[PDB]
């Protein structure tokens, strides 16, 4: 399984951000709003294939979460679809990025602003977000935002859609990797 | 589902579908409620889950 692939909790469906690790322990990152209140994660809607359990969740304010792999046989590819990932980096205005989600698939665009504040309402405010012109739709939450072989962010939320176009905000992945002492591979 | 706090300029995008009266499956409640606003209140919930 890899970045952009669908993941199911007991509440709904999100997408896997990136596969990461610490020593010999494997995790996967995704959106915080997806890990918030979820315990177990499955690879299918049938819930017959287990992935792991939530080990960390930060939302609102930030928007990342980490899940510890409990499944010992499932492939844990260090890619996004077939796109190898070898490092992480900081977004920059004008940077050309690509997103992959379980609903819309892969879509590209550019970073249009940094350190954005997104108010999802009811006190759910996130800060330090990457603004882009990439579209995204329900189910895409937590999917990776990359640039070539570099990991950049995790899909959080936005407006519009892929048909008429839209704006999507992403959580810098560097901050999540640092909080958890994990790294891409 | 109550859409009083709408509209909202942004929505997180997890998938938890609702079926609207326009037979369209909305991906989550924030999406559904923003559409209700945009329809000027003519759009209604038909049932929970996909259409």
């Amino acid at each position: 399984i890899s970045g952009g692939d669908a993941i199911y909790s007991s509440t709904g469906r999100c997408s896997l951000g990136f596969n990461v690790r610490s020593g010999s322990t494997y995790y996967f990152l995704t959106a915080g709003h997806c890990t918030d209140g979820a315990t177990t994660w499955w690879a299918n809607s049938a819930r017959t294939t287990v992935l792991g359990t939530t080990s960390g969740s930060s939302f609102p304010n930030n928007d990342y979460g980490i899940v510890r792999y409990t499944n010992t046989t499932i492939p844990k590819d260090g890619t996004v679809g077939g796109q190898d990932i070898t490092s992480a980096a900081n977004a920059t205005v004008g940077m050309a990025v690509t997103r992959r989600g379980s609903t819309t698939g892969t879509h590209s665009g550019s970073v249009t602003a940094l350190n954005a504040t997104v108010n999802y309402g009811g006190g759910d405010v996130v800060y330090g977000m990457i603004r882009t012109n990439v579209c995204a739709e329900p189910g895409d939450s937590g999917g990776p935002l990359y640039s070539g072989t570099r990991a950049i962010g995790l899909t959080s939320g936005g407006s519009g859609n892929c048909s008429s176009g839209g704006t999507t905000f992403f959580q810098p992945v560097t901050e999540a990797l640092v909080a958890y002492g994990v790294s891409v591979y | 589902v109550d859409c009083s706090e709408y509209p909202k300029p942004a929505c997180t995008i997890e998938y938890r579908p609702l079926c609207g009266s326009d037979n369209k499956t909305y991906g989550n409640k924030c999406n559904f409620c923003n559409a209700v606003v945009e329809s000027n209140g003519t759009l209604t919930l038909s049932h929970f889950g996909k259409c």
